[PDB]
């Protein structure tokens, strides 16, 4: 319940919902990939990491029910 | 093991197929020859040279490097080195180290 309750007073403290089920995760995958091709420099790699990371919470999540993280 | 994160015994098929195209790209890329005892000597040195270097004894590279290429060279292609003893001594210095044809 402090869950329930509290994910509600995260609404009242700042309203607004994104999707779950990973899908907000594999936005960044996305999105910050691309700002990182035309970053260029040595922060292309460790930007690409944020891309190599969010995808654990789809792939555990999804792995987590047998189906295949890829 | 990263990849593990996705079943191990298929991994395997991979790096045994696919490191087996890399097995053969190498082999493509490879440059034979020649043949001529007049070319070869001057390869084998090459090869002892980049395989004698980073151990303390590259010092003098060359004086080793040719120490090896001699007693290959005897007992053509291919004996066992089982014929040739490394025998050593504590003898003063560094590049003492003669090749005997005794």
């Amino acid at each position: 319940l402090h869950d329930s309750l509290c994910v509600v007073r995260n609404l009242v403290k700042d309203s607004r919902v994104v999707y779950g089920g990973g899908a907000a995760e594999v936005t960044m995958s996305l999105a910050v990939s691309e700002e990182a091709d035309k970053q260029r420099g040595i922060d292309q790699y460790a930007f690409r990491g944020f891309a190599q990371a969010l995808d654990t919470i789809p792939m555990t999540l999804a792995e987590n029910s047998g189906l295949d993280p890829i | 093991e990263k990849l593990i994160d996705i079943h191990p015994q298929t991994i395997i098929e991979g790096y045994r197929l696919a490191s087996a195209a890399a097995l053969d790209a190498l082999t493509k890329a490879a440059v034979d020859n020649s043949h001529d005892k007049t070319m070869f000597r001057e390869d084998l040195i090459h090869i002892a040279k980049t395989t004698l270097s980073s151990k303390i004894l590259s010092q003098d590279k060359d004086h080793f490097a040719e120490l090896a290429t001699n007693a290959i060279l005897r007992l053509k292609g291919s004996t066992n080195l089982e014929h040739i003893q490394i025998i050593k001594i504590l003898g003063g210095k560094l590049s003492d180290s003669f090749l005997d044809e005794g």
